[PDB]
């Protein structure tokens, strides 16, 4: 019933994000006055299912790789790891209930950068690799201010217990008390996933080439579906965290709609926000952290840390 | 059920030809103004996107390549060097005189009396330049052409 | 010299101004030298033109710079008018200044979308081309094409406008002005354009004109000069309108006088409408300019002027003359030599994108190489006039 | 063209035909010259 | 025949044609929108 | 132009223009696609008399 | 007459320097520009379904080359290379000789389709009104050689669009 249990959360994410990209085309277009993607099945319905067997059958671009092991790994830790997740997610109920959900996350997603910098050394391109050098060096600078940013909130719920953060917010939305924050999480989950402005990655590709260049077509259209899957753990997070539904044990389904539409409306701001503004320039995305959000980030860690004992609202400990 | 192993090579090829050409993403050589009238091509009147084609591929995932405009001699061997790279099944669609056969430079000295010189051409489309509504035609053209293949068919009797 | 980066535009991506070879030396992120190598779309234009008619040759000026087609053409028209000492009627020195207005629309359309477009900012582009998607109607319904028009030819135009084609441009210039505002809603006042443009590109007044610099390229650094006030060709002294002017040189004062130049093109394209005059469109003159069908099928004269005109051509008398205009990217000019003939003996065209290349290592100097997308783009560089 | 018909010749087609590319309807290019120089035809008489 | 018959503006010419920049000024001032802001942390600490 | 009334207060609000007096589309505003046959005016060398070419 | 585009000195007010400050951090501008993409969301698009719906051409338009007749259905066409003198890019290659009744008519009319810019000269410059540009735009092939047409290729074009040209030719030939 547990092996049941994962299979009813690994295959509905991979068809959540076949449809995430049926969707990012059709709100792109209406966006710029076009229809998007309508021929292929009623109202490109069948979009995903047409690219998804056409890139499988592809003829694989030639590996030429340096190292055989980490061309191999470098997919298969993206995408595992990416499924690993969603494990610990309250929607209402975990998977697997943690005590330490929130470390887990933030642990789990410190490894999500191996497969950028394996994949770029064994891509056996001295471009690919600065490009993949550059993208570790945005993916580990944004993962500070989301600890940080993470830690102040915690300050307020109390564990790290991520159904902890439903009863916390059982009241109000976090996102009153704590919408200084919530702006500076926001965008550091654009660049943890290197969506625009902060999309280095495919916007300079002929300046510096990025790290999936090498991969053939089933293979990088795997690195693909990892990161749209961490696109959508990244704004489901983002509802538990600062948009908590209300959760009532007897119908226990209505928390999932709520939940769930809160999920697709922050997912499909990300698209909103690709369609509205210019990218960024590396040293410009690196000054927004190091020079902007971190000094704001470590004020509001010392408010939030003061705030609770001055207040006399420091949160249980269970 | 019962069925023959020519009726399931016939489905199948039908399954394969239409992922195909439902998800054609082309890779556009802009090398003079035919570039401009691909550009409307994708705009919001025609919307190539629409039909499953992707406004921007690279190299090295795309199915089509368009060489729109001239191309001299100086570039001819990039332009088969992108073809090379390429991975399978890849088409070719020419459009316009310049590409089609040299067009109005065709006596030049410095010019390709033509891209199938260089490249094989699946599709020639006509114009100087041809329409947006023109090329698109052409690239329905090449989906039925498409859609008319028997890789697997030949494959069974071989 | 830490590395060289030959940075070939090979594999092009949705820009089409062309395909640029760049050979660069990167000490690190910053950019130490700038080397365009720009062969590849050289066609032989120049020679080529040698070898046709006058009239035969017009078309290669719409395939010079392939988004101001008809502003490429009234510069050949105005250089062999000049040497067959004849002059256009006063209708259609209108039609061309205010189908040049609906061309400078269409060029800083391109200009701005595509230069944002390369910077990240891909949804203004497709706002704007339902706009130039609507131009190209204006053009189809003059010329018969809806790029290359051939309609602007030595003595005046091919045909009158349609019935029905001016209350359109005005239906059109009536909703416009609405059009550029949103594109200003979404870059002007954007903190992430203006950090993308601002400062990026700097050119001083004394080096812009010693480089050979025109256009936006000049009245960003605050030079005060446009042919159009100055050296007025048609009837562009008899329309008001005023020229931005930049006070920084950067790229974000470029961009925001090409935007200013979309208005005044407007308020020039409203005053033409309504000054709109009667009369013949040609040269009423048929040695130069060919009869009408009508009268060519009755007069033995016209017959033979037809026949002569699309054979022989009408003969320019022998000199050498250099025109230049006001184009959307600079001053485009051409010197044209006649030895008397029919078939002119050197066509030298004058991009403006041939020098402001050529000025891409100096403005780059102590930029980062994500600047350079920037600097090409806010130059307008498009390669069938680098090349011809 | 209900409402305004078009004039009706002779010689223009009745059954409209679409592209015929890549058919065995397709158009196929020739020269539509006779022959120019033509040559001398040897006797067939054998003497000699 | 008929007098000419060619394409010309309407008698009286066409209506007037905008061509300056406008972008309307919105939202409340520099005060206001901090106090709002400030004002909303906080209801949410209490 | 069909849009409901709602979703027109809603795009007014959101850009800060009223857009429908300035549509970005055409409708019936647009000139008649077949128009009156035309009688262009001719040159000024359109004269029986006093016309000789070697004057212009 | 000149403007200036960007010459303007910010207010050094607390009013107004709180304003660039509650605007550098609360991120108003960005928002602006979020609000005029929304607007488009819920503005209809302005796709049309090709090839159901076709873009809107005019009587001048300038496609695939075809020979006409008159009405009685003999060739326009009088041999006078009137067109091929003028084509640009010499995409025209005719030859002629008295038909058998006497007539002046060409044995050869081929046009390059790939070297033809589709300028329109050729119809320009033609007296009787042979040769010219129909309303088809959408004759592209698979293969380089269907483009090279002969005159059988031609005069088919002529007898398969003539309703169409003869009724563009109509509503336009006042122009020319
Ligand atoms: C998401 C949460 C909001 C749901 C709102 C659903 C809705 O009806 O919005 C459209 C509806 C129409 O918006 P509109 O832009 O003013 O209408 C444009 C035309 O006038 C529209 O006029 P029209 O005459 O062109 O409408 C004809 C239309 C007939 O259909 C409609 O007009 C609306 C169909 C949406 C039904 C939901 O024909 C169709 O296309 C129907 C075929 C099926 C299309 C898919 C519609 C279902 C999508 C949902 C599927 C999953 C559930 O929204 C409103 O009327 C505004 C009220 C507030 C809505 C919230
Ligand atoms: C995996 C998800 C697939 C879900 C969609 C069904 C796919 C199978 C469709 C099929 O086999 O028939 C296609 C058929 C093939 O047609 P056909 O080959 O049977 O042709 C017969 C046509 N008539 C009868 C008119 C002569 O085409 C369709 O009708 C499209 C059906 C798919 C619509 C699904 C949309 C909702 C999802
Ligand atoms: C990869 C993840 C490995 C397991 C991570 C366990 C975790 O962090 O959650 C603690 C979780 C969560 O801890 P918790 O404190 O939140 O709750 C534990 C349960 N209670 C509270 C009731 C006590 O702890 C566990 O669930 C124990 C799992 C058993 C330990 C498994 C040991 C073997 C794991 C494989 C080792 C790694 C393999 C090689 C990896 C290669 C290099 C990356
Ligand atoms: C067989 C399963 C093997 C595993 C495959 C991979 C995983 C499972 C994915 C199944 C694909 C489901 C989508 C099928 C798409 C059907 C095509 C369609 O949408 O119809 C619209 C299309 C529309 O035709 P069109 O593409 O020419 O449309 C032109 C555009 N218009 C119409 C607007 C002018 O219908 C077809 O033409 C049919 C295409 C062939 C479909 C062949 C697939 C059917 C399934 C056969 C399986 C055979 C197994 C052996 C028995
Ligand atoms: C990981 C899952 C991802 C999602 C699903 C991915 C899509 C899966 C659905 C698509 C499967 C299609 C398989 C065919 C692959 C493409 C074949 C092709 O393109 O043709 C090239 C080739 C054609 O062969 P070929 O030899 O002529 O091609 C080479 C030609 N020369 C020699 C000149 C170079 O097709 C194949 O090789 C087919 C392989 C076998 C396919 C299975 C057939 C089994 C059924 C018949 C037996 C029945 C007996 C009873
Ligand atoms: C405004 C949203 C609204 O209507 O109220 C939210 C409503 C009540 O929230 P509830 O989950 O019951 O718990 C609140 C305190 N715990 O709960 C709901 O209405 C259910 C969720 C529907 C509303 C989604 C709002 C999401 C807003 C964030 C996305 C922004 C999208 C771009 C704007
Ligand atoms: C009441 C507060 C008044 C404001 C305090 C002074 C603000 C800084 C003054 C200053 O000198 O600013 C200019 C300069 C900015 O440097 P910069 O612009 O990056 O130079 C490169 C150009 N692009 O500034 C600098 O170069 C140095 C600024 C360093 C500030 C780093 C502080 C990081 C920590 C954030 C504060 C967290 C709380 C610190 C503990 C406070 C305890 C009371
Ligand atoms: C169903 C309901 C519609 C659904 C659409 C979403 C809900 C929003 C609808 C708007 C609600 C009505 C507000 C307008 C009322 C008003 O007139 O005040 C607006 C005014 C500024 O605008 P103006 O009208 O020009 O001012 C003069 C007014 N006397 O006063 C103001 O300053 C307010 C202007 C708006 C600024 C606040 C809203 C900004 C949006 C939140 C910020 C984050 C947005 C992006 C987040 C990313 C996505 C998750
Ligand atoms: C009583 C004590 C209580 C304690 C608090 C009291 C004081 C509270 C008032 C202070 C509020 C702090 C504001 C926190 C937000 C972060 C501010 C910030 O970092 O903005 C500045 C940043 C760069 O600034 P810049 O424009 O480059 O200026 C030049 C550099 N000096 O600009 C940027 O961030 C650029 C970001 C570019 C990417 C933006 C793309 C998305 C924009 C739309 C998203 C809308 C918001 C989404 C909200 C999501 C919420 C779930
Ligand atoms: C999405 C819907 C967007 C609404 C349309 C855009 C809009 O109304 O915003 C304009 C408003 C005024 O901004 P502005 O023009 O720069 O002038 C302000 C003077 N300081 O700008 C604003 O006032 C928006 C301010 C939003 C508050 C900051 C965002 C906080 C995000 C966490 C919630
Ligand atoms: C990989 C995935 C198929 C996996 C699956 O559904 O199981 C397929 C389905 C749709 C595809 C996407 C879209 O079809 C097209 C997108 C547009 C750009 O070309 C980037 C790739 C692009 C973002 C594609 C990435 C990937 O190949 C996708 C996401
Ligand atoms: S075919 Fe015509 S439009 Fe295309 S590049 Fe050549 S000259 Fe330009
Ligand atoms: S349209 Fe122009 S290029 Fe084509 S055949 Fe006629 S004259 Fe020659
Ligand atoms: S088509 Fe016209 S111009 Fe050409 S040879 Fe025939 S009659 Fe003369």
């Amino acid at each position: 019933m547990f092996m049941i249990n994962i299979l009813m959360l690994i295959i509905p994410i991979l068809l959540a994000v076949a449809f995430l990209t049926l969707v990012e085309r059709k709100v792109l277009g209406y966006m710029q006055l076009r229809k998007g993607p309508n021929v292929v099945g009623p109202y490109g319905l069948l979009q995903p299912i047409a690219d998804a067997i056409k890139l499988f059958i592809k003829e694989p671009l030639r590996p030429a790789t340096s190292s055989a092991s980490m061309f191999i790994l470098a997919p298969i830790m993206a995408l595992g790891l990416a499924l690993t997740m969603w494990i610990p997610l309250p929607m209402p109920y975990p998977l697997i209930n943690m005590n330490l959900g929130v470390l887990f996350m933030l642990a789990m997603s410190s490894l999500a950068v191996y497969s950028i910098l394996w994949s770029g050394w064994a891509s056996n391109s001295k471009y690919a690799l600065i490009g993949a050098l550059r993208a570790v060096a945005q993916t580990i600078s944004y993962e500070v201010t989301l600890a940080i940013i993470l830690l102040s909130v915690l300050l307020m719920s109390g564990s790290f217990t991520l159904s902890t953060l439903i009863t916390t917010q059982e009241q109000m939305w976090l996102i009153l008390p704590a919408w200084p924050l919530a702006m500076m999480w926001f965008i550091s989950t654009l660049a943890e996933t290197n969506r625009a402005p902060f999309d280095l990655t495919e916007g300079e590709s002929e300046l510096v080439s990025g790290f999936n260049v090498e991969y053939a077509a089933g293979p990088f259209a795997l690195f693909f579906m990892a990161e749209y899957a961490n696109i959508i753990m990244m704004n489901i997070f983002t509802a538990i965290l600062f948009l908590g539904t209300s959760h009532n044990p007897h119908m226990p389904e209505l928390y999932t709609i709520n939940f769930t539409i809160k999920s697709l409306l922050l997912t499909m701001s990300f698209l909103w926000i690709r369609a509205s503004y210019p990218r960024f320039r590396y040293d410009q995305l690196m000054h927004l952290l190091w020079k902007n959000f971190l000094p704001l980030t470590l004020a509001l860690c010392m408010w939030h840390v003061s705030l609770p004992i001055l207040t006399s609202g420091i949160p249980p400990q269970t | 059920p019962s069925s023959r192993g020519e009726y399931v090579v016939a489905k199948l090829d039908d399954l394969i030809n239409w992922a195909r050409r439902s998800s054609l993403w082309p890779m556009t050589f802009g090398l003079a103004c035919c570039a401009v009238e691909m550009m409307h091509m994708a705009a919001p009147r025609y919307d190539m996107d629409r039909f499953g084609v992707v406004f921007r591929a690279s190299p090295r995932q795309s199915d089509v390549m368009i060489v729109a405009g001239t191309l001299t001699n100086k570039m001819a061997p990039a332009l088969r060097k992108v073809y090379d790279q390429m991975p399978e099944p890849r088409y070719v669609v020419s459009m316009g005189s310049c590409a089609n056969g040299g067009g109005y430079y065709h006596y030049s000295y410095s010019v390709v009396r033509g891209c199938d010189r260089i490249v094989p051409v699946d599709i020639y489309v006509p114009g100087c330049p041809p329409t947006a509504e023109a090329l698109l035609y052409g690239i329905l053209q090449l989906q039925k052409k498409i859609k008319r293949e028997k890789r697997l068919r030949i494959w069974y009797r071989r | 010299l830490v590395s060289n980066l030959t940075l070939n535009f090979g594999p092009q991506h949705p820009a089409a101004h062309g395909v640029l070879r760049l050979v660069m030396e990167l000490s690190g992120e910053m950019v130490r030298k700038c080397d365009p190598h720009i062969g590849l779309l050289h066609r032989g234009t120049e020679k080529l033109i040698e070898y046709k008619t006058y009239l035969q040759a017009l078309p290669y000026f719409d395939r010079l710079d392939y988004v101001s087609m008809m502003c490429n053409e009234q510069a050949y028209s105005l250089a062999v008018e000049k040497l067959l000492n004849i002059r256009p009627p006063p209708r259609a020195q209108w039609i061309r200044v205010l189908f040049g207005e609906i061309t400078r629309l269409l060029n800083h359309i391109m200009a701005v979308t595509t230069h944002a477009l390369d910077i990240g900012a891909m949804t203004p582009f497709f706002w704007m081309f339902e706009e130039r998607e609507k131009m190209f109607e204006f053009y189809e319904r003059v010329s018969g094409a809806r790029m290359h028009a051939a309609y602007v030819r030595p003595g005046g135009v091919h045909q009158d406008l349609p019935l029905g084609l001016m209350d359109d441009i005005y239906e059109f210039s009536k909703n416009f002005s609405l059009r550029i505002d949103e594109l200003e809603e979404m870059l002007t006042n954007n903190r992430i354009w203006r950090n993308r443009t601002v400062d990026i590109g700097i050119v001083t007044a004394e080096d812009a004109l010693n480089y050979g610099f025109s256009g936006v390229m000049l009245r960003g650094s605050g030079i005060q000069w446009d042919l159009r006030k100055t050296q007025p060709y048609d009837v562009y002294d008899q329309v008001e309108f005023d020229v931005p002017i930049g006070s920084r040189g950067d790229c974000y004062d470029r961009y925001l006088c090409r935007v200013e130049e979309m208005r005044q093109s407007i308020r020039i394209i409203s005053q033409c409408l309504n000054k709109m005059p009667p009369g013949e469109i040609k040269v009423d003159d048929a040695k130069v300019s060919p009869p009408k069908r009508a009268e060519m099928k009755t007069s033995m004269e016209s017959l033979i002027h037809h026949f002569k005109l699309y054979t022989e051509g009408y003969q320019v008398p022998p000199g050498a003359t250099y025109t230049a205009i006001e184009a959307p990217k600079g001053e485009f000019g051409v010197y044209l030599v006649s030895d008397g003939s029919s078939r002119p003996y050197r066509c030298k065209i004058k991009a403006p994108g041939f020098a402001h290349l050529a000025g891409l290592d100096k403005m780059s100097k102590g930029h980062m190489l994500a600047d350079v997308v920037a600097i090409i783009g806010t130059q307008d560089i498009v390669f069938g006039e680098v090349d011809r | 063209p209900t409402v305004k018909p078009p004039t009706a010749r002779k010689f223009i087609w009745t059954n409209h035909k679409f592209n015929l590319s890549g058919t065995p309807q397709q158009y196929v290019p020739y020269s539509t010259t006779r022959k120019k120089i033509q040559e001398w035809v040897p006797p067939s008489t054998p003497y000699k | 025949a008929s007098k000419v018959k060619q394409d010309m503006p309407p008698v009286g010419g066409y209506g007037p044609i905008d061509y300056k920049r406008n972008l309307p000024r919105r939202g409340l001032s520099g005060y206001s929108m901090f106090a709002v802001g400030i004002g909303a942390l906080l209801f949410g600490y209490w | 132009a069909s849009a409901t009334r709602f979703i027109q207060w809603l795009r007014n609000w959101a850009s800060g223009r009223d857009l429908q007096a300035k549509l970005q589309l055409r409708y019936q505003e647009i000139s008649k696609r077949t128009q009156p046959p035309p009688k262009l005016p001719v040159g000024p060398s359109h004269k029986l008399s006093n016309n000789y070419y070697c004057t212009r | 007459t000149y403007k200036y585009v960007n010459l303007r000195e910010p207010s050094m007010d607390m009013k107004s320097v709180t304003d660039r400050a509650a605007q550098t951090l609360l991120w108003t501008e960005l928002i602006r520009g979020l609000g005029m993409t929304l607007s488009y969301l819920f503005r209809e698009p302005a796709t049309i379904n090709y090839p159901f719906e076709k873009g809107p051409l005019s009587p001048r338009f300038r496609g695939e080359h075809a020979l006409r007749r008159y009405p009685s259905g003999e060739e326009r066409c009088i041999a006078c290379k009137l067109c091929e003198a003028v084509c640009p890019a010499q995409a025209i290659t005719i030859e002629a000789e008295p038909r058998a009744d006497g007539s002046r008519r060409t044995t050869r009319y081929d046009i390059d389709m790939t070297k033809c810019i589709y300028c329109g000269f050729c119809q320009e410059a033609c007296p009787v009104d042979a040769i010219v540009e129909g309303p088809n735009f959408e004759f592209s092939t698979e293969t380089h050689e269907e483009l090279l047409y002969n005159k059988e290729k031609l005069l088919n074009n002529g007898d398969k669009w003539e309703a169409e040209i003869a009724a563009n030719i109509q509503a336009d030939y006042l122009y020319r």
